[PDB]
RNA sequence: CUUGAGUCUCGUAGAGGGGGGUAGAAUUCCAGGUGUAGCGGUGAAAUGCGUAGAGAUCUGGAGGAAUACCGGUGGCGAAGGCGGCCCCCUGGACGAAGACUGACGCUCAGGUGCGAAAGCGUGGGGAGCAAACAGGAUUAGAUACCCUGGUAGUCCACGCCGUAAACGAUGUCGACUUGGAGGUUGUGCCCUUGAGGCGUGGCUUCCGGAGCUAACGCGUUAAGUCGACCGCCUGGGGAGUAC
């Protein structure tokens, strides 16, 4: 429908919970016949500046071709979920399946 | 704007050839649909003045087209206005 | 002497942090298109990318802040 | 007729833009201005200093032929960029010749490293090379008789920015500038750079593959303020300069010359 | 303009470096600019005026240069 | 008083008056001095010399703490900026870092109106 | 009938508009730590804040407003105007080829809408700034300029107001007439042999030719050469006032 690109940052103490969260997110996307073109756990990462007093955080990239309702839902979930510190759902023109420059 | 598929559909229905697209009637239909679509938007967003300008322009264009149709060929115009449900 | 014209990139990536780092100051500021000689079209894109990065804590807003 | 059209495409065919075709005949000499005519719209105001060879006196009388250079047209009145750069292409060709047989042989004599590589001079010109290139091993030409005769065996060349470090003695043995701007960095790496334009606050020596250096007015000499850089150095000349400072961000490498 | 004195570096040199850094930053200038409120109009005017001046310097002067002084 | 080897010098350099404050690395102020305090008033205290002497005074004040290493944080625009740090150096601390810490907003609050003189 | 006008296809750049989120810097205040006599301010002072612990400095919190750098005689918009980042809704512009419609066009008195800032109404909000006001200076006086404070207001919602040097002091639309140097945004070909080479469109900054102009100047974005429609002027004041 519309090709979004999502990057969310999880609190580093909840790093072991991340995979489950990712799975959940994927599931929702799948539900509305939404494809998920790339998905990249960047892992624990040093922040350029300390958001909410903490210096590292766990970054997950995820590209999705989904309807906007589901995106909205995801956003809502993120906002209420306290594990995820920041998110940045961000539209894109194409599917962009090729890997990110920091993974490579 | 009007989605491509929708536009195509509109063209097919009103246009005689379906490849035509520029038929007066077809154009009018296209305009009308757009106007209808924008009504919903403008109910929500009453202060969106700039956008409303475009809508107004479109309406004017439609009116002009209708007028043109009327002088040329009355029956067709009548048919069109029955189809679309334009009071005038 | 623009890099992005020669590379022929379609869009500048906020994730490509290293690249960004060449166009950012020691103090964190985005470097002018006079100095870098970046093309105008690309420059804006680059700036946007940098901003995005800053939001994601990939790049810093400034050297001092903590 | 089409005689002229054909003559035009003929004359297009029998010239090219760079200093390649040795065509300008020296048609007036006066100190300090040489002048040629390579089939261009006007005659060059040549310096005398693009034409004296290795000890200071002139070498070419009337009728003699060197190509110059091009791609720059009309600053008001006149035609060229200097033929001496011409010469650089010839030097490049000889350096390239190495590739064929994997060994360019001339003479290279390198006494010392301004910036970590002995300086080698070939014919009139002198070039700077990275520190390893001067010696094959750890021999070091400091114990060799000063300004000794070998050749140059190439160690390293930078391929964009022109720095070539060459192999003295041991005959038996046989975007782009700004990401990795850490090569000439570390505090004081001396460079050989041609100055370009002196902007009454500066001199703008800039050689190392698409960068910009200043050497502004404060150093330049051992007088501060009364100096006026046009009096004190040159126009278009390869000099002693080193970095003293790099910002890889606001591309201002701030070189010096008082060293 | 964060700086660290290198091992066996003179004080004066360090100071100079710091100064240079500051200059590069344009921190002082920035401060000066934000001392008082500039009306938008005024800001616009300065920018355009400055631009005009620059243009004048570039072209008219160049034209003058073509002709010799004595 | 507990002696401390390393600390910070905060140099608040205004247009009218320089204030030097030596503190520990954590934030807790050890001593301070000012150009206004050093026996300079109006025209005099808005000068580099004044700033320097303030700095000197400050240094003197934190003698008992036994401070060898010192990082400097320079704030605001003023004469007392280079001079002050020089003075500090003279007074005989190993100057470790020289930081600028001027508060630059990213266009935030409206400044006061421009003076008509 | 297709050259004007419009429709369709694919892209393009954009501070165009409306709505909802969020980020970081800085100011202010609150609470607490450290610390000690000044701070602040000016031409110079004083009022003012300070030993009831200010200023400085560090930690934590609150809240509002605006978005450094990018940033440009850059961009978009009918004009007014529009500037962090993200999403949702949405208007226009331009190019590339085709395909279609077939004069459907231009202008417009009345009419209708949009229309900076200040201002008004009701309800919120209120950090900073600041008409009014107060004090301190300056001064012959100082109902000002400068300083210290400071309330409407600025901010948001929904209404009204309908004006500005609302300016390019230049109505809109179309056609035609030598050139140069740029900027920006497409697009066709070319060995992109390289940041290039040769074109071709849109918008745009400066200089200047003919011509025009009282001169200043304008000059393919005309103030030139013409056509279509509208608006407006008829000495200064009285007056854009009175009724």
């Amino acid at each position: 429908m519309r090709h979004y690109e999502i990057v969310f940052m999880v609190h580093p103490d909840q790093s072991e919970q991340v995979p489950g969260m990712i799975e959940r997110y994927t599931a929702a996307i799948t539900g509305a016949e939404g494809k998920i073109h790339r998905l990249e756990d960047w892992g624990r990462r040093q922040l350029a500046y300390p958001i909410n007093k903490l210096h590292k955080a766990h970054y997950v990239l995820m590209n999705v071709e989904a309807p906007q309702e589901v995106i909205d839902e995801l956003e809502t979930t993120f906002r209420f979920n306290d594990a995820v510190i920041r998110s940045m759902v961000m539209r894109t023109k194409h599917a962009v399946t090729e890997a990110s420059p920091m993974v490579k | 704007s009007l989605s491509t598929e929708a536009t195509a559909k509109i063209v097919s229905e009103f246009g005689r050839d379906a490849n035509d697209t520029g038929s007066t009637e077809v154009q009018v239909a296209l305009l009308t649909a757009q106007i209808n679509h924008l009504q919903g938007h403008f109910a929500e967003h009453k202060k969106d003045h700039h956008s409303r300008r475009g809508l107004l322009r479109m309406v004017s264009q439609r009116r002009k087209l209708l007028d043109y149709l009327k002088r040329k060929d009355v029956a067709r115009y009548t048919q069109l206005i029955e189809r679309l449900g334009l009071r005038r | 002497f623009c890099r992005f014209t020669a590379e022929g990139v379609q869009e500048i990536d906020y994730k490509d942090i290293a690249t960004l780092k060449n166009y950012i100051t020691e103090s964190g500021k985005i470097v002018p298109s006079r100095i870098t000689g970046t093309r105008a079209k690309y420059q804006r894109q680059l700036a946007r990318a940098i901003k995005r990065a800053r939001y994601l804590s990939l790049l810093p807003y400034t050297d001092r802040h903590q | 007729e089409s005689f002229a059209q054909l003559f035009e495409e003929s004359l297009k065919e029998i010239e090219t833009r760079p200093g390649s075709i040795v065509r300008g005949v020296v048609v007036a000499i006066d100190k300090d201005v040489v002048l040629v005519d390579a089939g261009l719209k006007s005659e060059s105001a040549i310096p005398a200093e693009q034409f004296k060879n290795a000890q200071g006196e002139l070498e070419i009388q009337v009728g003699d032929e060197v190509d110059v250079a091009l791609d720059a047209v009309e600053d008001g009145f006149g035609e060229t960029l200097l033929s001496r750069e011409k010469a650089k292409r010839h030097e490049a060709w000889i350096t390239l010749e190495k590739a064929y047989e994997d060994a360019e042989t001339v003479t290279g004599v390198i006494n010392g490293k301004v910036k970590g590589g002995f300086t080698v001079e070939l014919n009139g010109i002198r070039a700077f090379l990275p520190g390893s290139l001067v010696d094959v091993r750890p021999v070091r030409d400091t114990l060799h008789l000063e300004g000794k005769e070998l050749e140059f065996k190439v160690i390293k060349l930078d391929q964009k920015r022109n720095n070539v470090v060459v192999s003295r003695r041991a005959v038996i043995e046989s975007e782009d500038p700004w990401v990795a701007i850490a090569k000439r960095y570390p505090e004081g790496t001396k460079l050989t750079g041609r100055v370009t334009n002196l902007t009454d606050y500066g001199c703008f020596v800039e050689i190392e593959e698409g960068v910009e250096g200043l050497v502004h007015v404060s150093e330049m000499d051992w007088t501060n303020k009364n100096i006026h850089p046009s009096k004190v150095v040159n126009v278009g000349d390869v000099v002693e300069v080193m970095v003293l400072d790099i910002d890889e961000e606001r591309r201002r490498i701030s070189l010096g010359l008082k060293q | 303009p964060v700086i660290k004195v290198r091992e066996n570096e003179p004080f004066d040199v360090a100071l100079r470096r710091f100064k240079r850094s500051c200059e590069k930053a344009g921190v002082l200038a920035e401060v000066r600019r934000r001392e008082f409120y500039e009306k938008p109009t005024t800001e616009r005017k300065r920018a355009k005026a400055s631009a005009v001046k620059r243009h004048a310097k570039k072209l008219a002067r160049e034209n003058a240069r073509r002709t010799r002084l004595y | 008083r507990k002696q401390v080897s390393d600390g910070v010098a905060h140099i608040h350099a205004s247009f009218n008056n320089t204030i030097v404050t030596i503190t520990d690395r954590q934030g807790n102020a050890l001593g301070w001095a000012t150009a206004g305090g050093s026996g300079f008033r109006g025209s005099r205290k808005s000068t580099p010399f004044a700033a320097q002497v303030a700095a000197e005074r400050c240094a003197d004040a934190v003698k008992e703490y036994g401070i060898k290493n010192l990082e400097v944080m320079v704030k605001g625009p003023g004469p007392g900026r280079e001079s002050t740090i020089r003075a500090l150096n003279a007074a005989g601390f190993r100057i470790t870092n020289i930081t600028d810490v001027t508060p630059i907003p990213h266009n935030g609050c409206r400044p006061p109106k421009k003076r008509r003189v």
